[PDB]
Order: structure tokens, then sequence, then C-alpha cells
RNA sequence: AGGACCGAACCGACUAAUGUUGAAAAAUUAGCGGAUGACUUGUGGCUGGGGGUGAAAGGCCAAUCAAACCGGGAGAUAGCU
RNA sequence: ACACAGGUGGUCAGGUAGAGAAUACCAAGGCGCUUGAGAGAACUCGGGUGAAGGAACUAGGCAAAAUGGUGCCGUAACUUC
RNA sequence: AAUUCCUUGUCGGGUAAGUUCCGACCUGCACGAAUGGCGUAAUGAUGGCCAGGCUGUCUCCACCCGAGACUCAGUGAAAU
RNA sequence: CGAUGUCGGCUCAUCACAUCCUGGGGCUGAAGUAGGUCCCAAGGGUAUGGCUGUUCGCCAUUUAAAGUGGUACGCGAGCUGGGUUUAGAACGUCGUGAGACAGUUCGGUCCCUAUCUGCCGUGGGCGCUGGAGAACUGAGGGGGGCUGCUCCUAGUACGAGAGGACCGGAGUGGACGCAUCACUGGUGUUCGGGUUGUCAUGCCAAUGGCACUGCCCGGUAGCUAAAUGCGGAAGAGAUAAGUGCUGAAAGCAUCUAAGCACGAAACUUGCCCCGAGAUGAGUUCUCCCUGACCCUUUAAGGGUCCUGAAGGAACGUUGAAGACGACGACGUUGAUAGGCCGGGUGUGUAAGCGCAGCGAUGCGUUGAGCUAACCGGUACUAAUGAACCGUGAGGCUUAACCU
């Protein structure tokens, strides 16, 4: 698959920041509303990262004014404009799906700081 | 028009500029090179026989090698044949490239599908399973009844029963061609085409309107 | 329907296969040539040859890592003391299978699997 | 992916608190409701002096699902809990005046424009 | 579930038309020992492709 | 204390699945009821065929029970096959 | 009837965890069940997991899933207390 | 009503919708007082109905682990 | 009656048309919208639930519609066993009673390893007239045909207004089918980790066995669906009902008698698949074989020697092919499988050692170690030289050419 490997890496964006699950992340996303092309922000804990080159996703979980939301993002989509890491987070797993069962003080991730 | 013989390289996606992922299948279409031209005056129908790829010298037999040697062409991995469309003209030894699809806008892709072996009627024919409990005695995935009673006292032809699913010619129609890349010899069509990776495809222009 | 799956099942469950290859790898390291069935030989390659390559690099973590697999201490003495420095330049291909007929008891296709030196 | 017999939460303040889906409208043998699809519901629980009382049968539109919606780039948006807004039965455009929680960009249509005029996110 | 007329010996042999065993079909001769063996197998003396192996 | 409670041995047999030319002429597996009592069990004894015994089902009386098994009357009789 | 997955009374009863003769892993001791080798189709049997939904199944929640310990708090109608 | 034919009686409760269920009425075809009447706490591998939880029961099946099934070697039935 | 299992449910159908929807059309007490009624039409489509054993029915909410029948009231060697209709028991009633009631109620064993036909798949033999390798045409056969809603045309036509089109076009759904794994997920007892009890490796540390994979948490490839692509068409021909044009018999009239034109999801094609056993066994291209000598009851006769081609088969390494055969790839002038190397992925920062802490533990080396089926390479191992099968120019007659 040098054809496919050569063909996908022509599309991979270069400046994707290094983040790992547990991190609070603001993701800025192009949202189109008719003619105006707005850019809105989705901040939450990374609970899952799939690395597959171009087909790399990451799931961000927010508790939005009420109930909880999980956006899975394709990392190399042109929709996903910015990824910035707000708070670096210290966890032990690789997929943090237990946090789907926890709210508030139980869903509280220590900071990494190294 | 005619088609070209490809090879299923696999699947990827193509992010558009406005952020719409398109699932594409990559089909490497090398130089299909014409080995025989068929006319009404000798065969009753106008068609070209092309070959593609390359074969080992010791693995091609003497009949086959004599055929490609007459054509004045390198031996490929197979011979295929395309029916011609009344105003088209090809010569023997002429090479045909993916550039032919630089106008076509939508194609039909024909391959052999993935062989699923002896399949039961729930996989094969989408029969619905009977109860998984409530008394049922050894008949969960079985086909049920297969016909009527004394009248007819036979099972009709083409009753859907279990047997070999997969591994047969299927044509997927009206796939949007996303890119034609004459440099790398590639054709990116939108969607899934039949076959496992590396399987030989046949990409023609779409006959539907 | 199996497509691209690797690994014979050998009419055993997973723990009996694991145990069986642990013993049979121990026997091939011990005696340097054993007679088994042809499928059990062909799976014994994929168990045995990784122990030789682990043995090509002697450290406490590889001795313990080759004692988790194989579970015998004489075996991880011969690996790391004899076989690992024996091959040492041989890149794969530590063992050959030689088909040798059929059993009498059940007509099974036997095969002698052996290490690839045995210059003694 | 809301089907019959499914208990949905209520996103507006119409008075209902917990509803059950009784049909998925819009086709024959249609199985699932979804992103912004209309269902028929019955009200299984209400607050004591809301506009809708217990055991009423009316329409609703699904605004959030646990299964989620897929965007055209491949990105999904799953919620935690299925939710609907109770539309009026005859001529739609819903009962309640507030809308709680977020909604999605796939109620961006004519009718549900009302629902996304409210609705603090998305 | 059981037959309804006894099948003949004709139909019986017709069914057994395929039960025939195929011969070996020719077994190969060793390079050094010059003795015969199945192909791709070792000989009775324990040679294979002209070199000595097992030796029990 | 208890025809007490939970629960093994022990006695049983409510459900399901398998089995149904069975591994088995009534079982196996997973759950199930009783489990100091009107309990359960070993060894011996007693009751016998229109008779026994029966917390009663026409149940049980040696894989047999609206009248055991064996032998005899007996080659019953059979306007029926 | 079988070298039969059944039946058969008493006696001895170690370790660790455990209330325990339950249960798990072990000791003494005894076994691997008298056809094997492959392959890894449908289908059947015994099991594991399952998106969203959660009895819509169905004669019927049959089956499965769930619950499950010890201590403490707390506990309604009704009652023969 | 373990009793009611007509009958899914009529009204009410539960349900989006209830021939079943609960309450009531009484025109009891064909209840009824030790072949007991009516109540009845506790009990029941008892019958019927409802709800919470729970789930592959199901929507609609998918994959996996094992034992057969399939191939090879040995033995080698049966009903008909 | 030396047994033809009988309701209902499930699974699986299949035909008829007296058509429920979709399609065409005539009359209308048809303005439009919506209808009523009748002719044509069988392509495809033609609910989910409450109650009840129920078919039915009533109800709730859908739908374009929820057709009517035949098929042993289709289907129990396909499933169930709720009902009817065994043996237990009770109620009401009948009988003095044993009992009895298609009155009611509770409980209650559904066997079969397929020989033949049929059907679904899949091979072996032989034929097709020398052998062999491929590519084909296509007789014929099968699959597929469903449809909503929104928008424009146009708030036009019609109508007093309310309301509201025909014909034509664009979009987007439902149900169904095919493919596929890029995405989202499921699984992933073969990968990594956490952790309980216990046993062992002498012991600490580290590991391993067993407890449903011990219980769990993630997860590669593959398979998959709830995932994502695509499909049902346009068009042509011959028509049904129907509408006509010209036109007599019948100096008018008249769609028909001569002649001519329209006309539907039905019909034949168009689309997809199988397909030369299509014994009517076809076509095209290519490849190979260019020896002698006897015998006779002189035949497309038999035999001996020498030759053994093209190719196939066997064997081996095997495969996104597979029950087995089959099919595909490769066999050393070689990446076919395994190993190995690099990468990726997954898990989540190994062991050892050092430091902090009384200790559990924490931190550093360290995103470390380990990584299955993945990807790119590499002859290290195994794919052996050979043998085997297959021959030696391919009948007769007639015709046209031998330029």
């Amino acid at each position: 698959s040098n054809i496919i490997k050569q063909l996908e890496q022509e599309q991979m964006k270069q400046d994707v920041p290094s983040f790992r699950p547990g991190d609070t992340v603001e993701v800025k996303v192009w949202v189109v509303e008719g003619s105006k092309k707005r850019l809105q922000a989705f901040e939450g804990v990374v609970i899952a990262i799939r690395n597959r080159g171009l087909h790399s996703a990451f799931t961000v979980r927010k508790i939005s004014n009420g109930e909880g939301v999980e956006r899975v993002f394709q990392t190399h989509s042109p929709v996903v404009d910015s990824i910035s890491v707000k708070r670096r987070g210290a966890v032990r797993k690789a997929k943090l799906y237990y946090l789907r069962e926890r709210t508030g003080k139980a869903a509280r991730i220590k900071e990494r700081l190294n | 028009m005619i088609g070209l013989v490809g090879k299923k390289v696999g699947m990827t996606r193509i992010f558009t500029e406005d952020g719409v992922s398109i699932p594409v299948t990559v089909i490497e279409v090398e130089a299909n090179r014409v080995t025989q031209v068929k006319d009404l005056a000798n065969d009753g129908y106008r068609a070209i026989q092309v070959t593609t790829g390359a074969k080992k010298a010791n693995r091609v037999t003497k009949p086959e090698a004599g055929h490609f040697a007459k054509a004045g062409v390198e031996a490929g991995r197979g011979l295929w044949e395309f029916r011609l469309a009344e105003g088209e003209e090809f010569t023997v030894g002429q090479s045909i490239s993916v550039e032919l699809f630089a106008d076509v806008k939508k194609v039909d892709v024909t391959g052999t599908s993935k062989g699923k072996g002896f399949a039961g009627t729930v996989k094969r024919w989408n029969f619905r399973t009977q109860d998984a409990t409530h008394g049922n005695s050894l008949s969960h995935r079985v086909p049920g009844s297969i016909g009527q009673n004394q009248t007819p006292g036979k099972v009709f032809k083409g009753k859907k029963m279990a047997g070999q699913m997969g591994n047969e010619r299927v044509t997927v129609q009206s796939l949007d061609v996303v890119r034609v890349d004459a440099e790398r010899n590639l054709l990116l069509v939108k969607g899934a085409v039949p076959g496992a990776t590396g399987s030989d495809l046949i990409v023609k222009p779409a006959v539907k309107a | 329907m199996r497509h691209r799956k690797s690994g014979r099942q050998l009419n055993r469950n997973s723990s009996h296969r694991q145990a069986m290859f642990r013993n049979m790898a121990g026997s091939l390291v011990r005696h340097e040539i054993i007679k088994t069935t042809l499928p059990k030989a062909k799976e014994l390659r994929r168990v045995v040859e990784p122990l030789i390559t682990l043995a090509k690099t002697d450290s406490v973590a590889n001795r313990r890592l080759a004692f988790a697999r194989t579970r015998d201490n004489e075996i991880v003495a011969k690996l790391f003391n004899e076989l690992g420095p024996r091959f040492a330049s041989r890149a794969g291909g530590y063992t050959r299978i030689l088909k040798c007929g059929f059993r009498a008891g059940d007509n099974a296709p036997m095969a002698y699997i052996e290490l690839v030196d045995r210059s003694e | 992916m809301i089907q019959e017999q499914t208990m949905l939460n209520v996103a507006d303040n119409s008075g209902a608190r917990r509803v059950m889906c009784i049909k998925v409208l819009g086709g024959s043998h249609r199985r699932y409701a979804g992103v912004g699809d209309i269902i028929k519901i019955t009200i299984k629980e209400a607050i004591p002096r809301g506009k809708v009382k217990k055991g009423d049968v009316l329409k609703a539109v699904v605004v959030r699902t646990k299964k989620g919606v897929r965007r055209p780039d491949g990105s999904v948006i799953r919620f935690d809990g299925n939710a609907c807004v109770l539309l009026n039965n005859n001529s739609e455009q819903p009962i309640g005046t507030r809308i709680f929680g977020p909604v999605t960009r796939e109620l961006r249509s004519e009718k549900f424009m009302k629902i996304i005029s409210l609705a603090p996110e998305v | 579930a059981v037959q309804q007329n006894k099948p003949t010996r004709s139909k019986r042999g017709m069914r057994r038309s395929h039960d025939a065993l195929t011969a070996v079909t020719s077994l190969s001769v060793d390079k050094t020992s010059g003795e015969k063996h199945l192909r791709h197998h070792i000989t009775a003396d324990g040679y294979y492709r002209g070199r000595k192996v097992i030796a029990k």
C-alpha cells in the first residue's frame, strides 16, 4: 500500500498538536449557517484517541448546559480548524470511557504537570 | 465506450475543501495494451482484447506466449475483452491509459465479490430466524418450510436455500469517479467496489443515464 | 469463514494449545530434534523461533521474559547460553521441518522438526 | 435510533417529563426515528400543572439521541440520553416555550426553526 | 428417513464408482542413497535430498 | 422452644434445555423444594391376588396391575381377519 | 443384557481463604475417562460479548439477564400481636 | 363468581389501545350455609393481573470460544 | 380405520384475478381539490401494537395501500403446543349412583441419522472426431421492476369565495436488494493492562497454573451492521381498454370491412448474473507432434522397437478460494508460507537500578516494555534433480479453388 500511504499523506495536516487522553481541549470547528461561515468552540476532556494516520479520530466529551455530549472528530478534516490543549491531564488508561458514568466530583481528572 | 482493467488497491477517503469526506476506492489502472482486434468480417462482432500487468516469463505457456508475441506486446496477467461502440478504432499493440476516464464523470465497476463459502439462508437470503427460546427445538436458524403439500409435492425451482454465497461476478453501477491521476496510474471512484484488495476490476463508463 | 486469520486451533482449547506448545518448545530446545505431526510442527515454528530471537540478547528482562513463556529454567539456560550465541547471525530460520511419513496408530502425517545447526 | 416503546426525556418545558414513543411516522414498516424525525408519543409522566397531562397522545420531534448524528466529514455527535420536544398534534410548532439542553444543526429547517431560535446551543 | 424400495446392486456400484484409490503415482529416487521414497519426504534410511538427516 | 428460619451431606423432583435407533427401558446439565422431623437410612421380619397395602393416584404388589406371575383346564371360544 | 454418564450402607477426613463437611486452589494419594490425525463450511448442542432500544417477544418475561456477604441506620398496610 | 348461557353484560380503575385483571351493580340460565356460608394474618416449586430493575426474549441479529457436522486412518450398526 | 396428525402462532412460500395501492381509460348528478361507477392491467408493493388460544373482531396509531381467494381451510420426517380432545382435581347443572355436559377452571411426554423424486450448492467421467492453452458470440434461463414527501412550474388554470390543479422538472425519504470496510460501532477466549483467592517456580522481587477467558478494562486483523456507496430508470418495439384519421358496404352516417396514427408499471427488449451437455456440443487466436518394421480371418485392423512434444496431473509452500473436490498464487533464474528486519497499531510510562517515604506506595531512567492475523522489505527455513499422464500430422464422400 505505498499507493495509499503516498496518497493519504498528501492530505494529512501538519500542525496537529500532541495531546493524549485526559486532556481538556478546545477544538475550533467551522460551522456554516447559510452564507456566513462561523467558527465555534467545543471544549472538553479527550476520552479516546484513535491513531490511524489520515483516519485519526479523537473523542471529546463536554457537559453542555445540561447533559453530556461526545463529539468524535476526524483530526485531519478541514472542518476541524484548531486544536488547542487547555489543561494537561493525568490518567492511567488510554480510553477513559468510565467517565461516561461519572459526573461532577467523581469525574475529576488530576493534572499532569510533567 | 470501452473500459479498462484495474486492480483494487484499497479504500481511503478524500477530504474536500469544504470538509466532506468522500469514501473512495483506489483502482490502479496500468497500461491496458490491446492484443487483439475483432471485426465482423472474421468474428461477427467488433471488440478489443486487452491485457494488463506483467507475468513471469517461465509461467506463461507457449500458446499464450505465441498470442502475445503475434500481438507484438509484453505478456500480461490476463486477457479481457471489451465490445466496441460502432465508431471506435483500435490497433493491436496500442496502449490505453487511465486518461480515457478524464471526461467520464461516472463509471461501473465489475469484479468478483468476496467468497463467503457455504452460507446458510440467514446470511445468504436474509431469512428471518425463528424463536431463540419459547420452546423451540433444534430449529433456530433453519429455513422453515420449503414448499406446500400434495399439490405440488415438489420444491419449486430457484427456491432460496443454502449454498455458496460470494465469489462471483458482480457489477456495481453508477459510481462517481473522484479523480483520474495519469501520473500514478490511478482512478479514485466514490464508494465500494466488489472484491478483496488486489482483485482485478473492470471499469467501464456507465451505461445508465 | 476465516479470511486472513492466522493460527491453527488443533482441536484443543486455548489453554491446552498454550500449554502444549510450551512443552513442545521445551522439548525442541532440549533435544534439538523432535518428531511430531506436521501441523504441530508448523505451529511450533511460530512459538519456538521467537524464543531464539529473544535469546539473541542476554539480559535479566529477557531471561524473565523467556521464563514467562516456556516456564523452565534449564530451557532458558540453553537459550541464552548455548542456542542464542549459536545462531547469533542467522536471521530467522532457526528450525527446519522434514516430512517423514505417517503414523501407524492413526495415519497422521508426521514430521521431524529440528534446529538448523545440529553440526554435532 | 428511537423506535416504538422507547422512553425519551423531554427537552422543552411543555409539562411532560418522560414520554414513550408509540409510532415512528413517515413510512410503512419504518423502524427508527433519529436526528430530527417526528414521532407519535404518549406521556408517561408529567409535572403537576403543566400544559400537557399524563396519558395524552401527541407528536414530538427527536432533538438528541444517544446513538447520535453523523456529520458529512465522518464526525459523530452522541448525546447521553434521548430527548424530544413535544410538538402540537394537528398543526405543529411546539407546545413549550423554553428548550433545555443542546440541539443539533439538523433541525435547521423551516418548522423546527422555532426550536433552534430557543435552545442555548447548536 | 428410510428407503422404500431396496436399492439394486447396480445403483450400489454406481455409487462406489468414485471410491477408487489413486496410486502413488510415482515415487522418487534419492540422490545419494539411490533408494525410493515419497516425494518431499525422507527415505527409510533417513536421507533427504542426498544428505544424511535423522540417523536413528 | 419450634411438624421454627437460611443452607451442605441426605431425601426429593418444580422449570427449561439436551437426550428421544439415548451414555440411561426415565437420565444429564443449569437453576428448584424439604433439610430435628408426620424426617431419612441399614439389617431382619410380617401382610398375597377379588387378596394385600394405600396422608387415595385405580397408586403400588420384582421394568407387568380396573385384578400379579407361573403351570394347568386348553387346541376356551372367535357368525371376525 | 455392555469394561453402561444410573443405583449402592458404614468408617478416616491434612493446608490456605472461609461460619462451614459449601466453594476456590492444593497435600497424601489417585487419575487423564481404550479410537486418533486434520480442517475451521451450513446447521445443531454448551458457552462469552454486544451499538440504540428495553417485553415491542410470547399462550405466558419461557429462557437468559439481574439481585446476592457482614456490620450499622431504617422499615408500611394488615395482623391470630 | 374455579359457579354467568346470552356475554367481550353495564359502569368505574389501570392501558395510546385491556375478551384477561381489580372495584361495583345484580336480570344468581344454573351460589348459599359442616357433600359447610362468608371473612381470614402467615404460608405456597399454587392460579390470574400490574409495576420497578434487568436483560439477544424481541426489533435483527453479529462476532467469538469450545463439542459434533466435513476430510483422512481403524472398527463398524439400524429402522426399511 | 394392518393410521392420510385436523385449530392457531412461527419460518418459508407459491399461483389466480373477481385489483387494496401504483399505472392507462370511458361516463358522471365530473368547475378545481376530493370523489362515485365501470372497462383495461397481476410488474412490484400490500402495517405495528392492546385484549383474546383464537382465525375473526373491536380498539390505538400508522400507511401509497394495509386486497380477495386457491395451494390437504399450503407449511408439525420444518418449529411451537396456547385451544380442542386421554389419564388428576374442582365448580355450576343432570343422574339414586357409577358417571356425564363443543358448560367452566387448574395441571398435563409432539420420535425419525433421508434410499428415490424435488430443490440449493458443488465436483468426477465421457462426449463434442489429432491433442492442448486461452478469449469469446449467444440459443436459452434467472434476478430486478415498490413508493412517499418537499420545492419549482403556480397560488397560475378553475372557482363567487373557501380552496386549488393537469402535463413537466428538481430534490430528499421509507421499505427492499447488491456490494463493501474508508468512516461510526459490535466482536475480537490468539494483543496489552488492572485485580481477588490459592498453588508452584528455594526465598524477596518477578512470573506462571487454576478459578466461566477467574473477574474485569481496552483493543489489531478478519467478519460484521445500526455503518457507507450503488440500484430499481430513461429509451425502443408490439399492444389492452380507450381515443382517432381517411373511408365504403348502407349515394348520409360510420375508428374498420381495404388502408393509417396514438395508446399502460402487464408483453419483447434495454439493466445485472448464469450460459456450447446449445449432443443443434458454435466461433476466434495461439501452441505442439513431420520415425522405422512385422502379421492377418486387409480392416478408420493388430503388434514390436524408437520416440514422449504442446500441455496436464501429481507433489510441495499456500490463498481476502474453500465442507471435500474445485478455483487462484508461487516452487530457487523464487517473496508462496514461516521466521527475521524496519514501520504501524494496541495497551499504557516493563523489569532492573536509583531517590523520597516508617510503610503501602510515589517519582527518575521512561510514552517505557510487550505487541495476533496488518504494512514495506529480506532467501534464514521449507517450496528437489527428476519421475507420471498425454504422442508421432489427425476418417469417408462430395463440392469450389490449386492465379
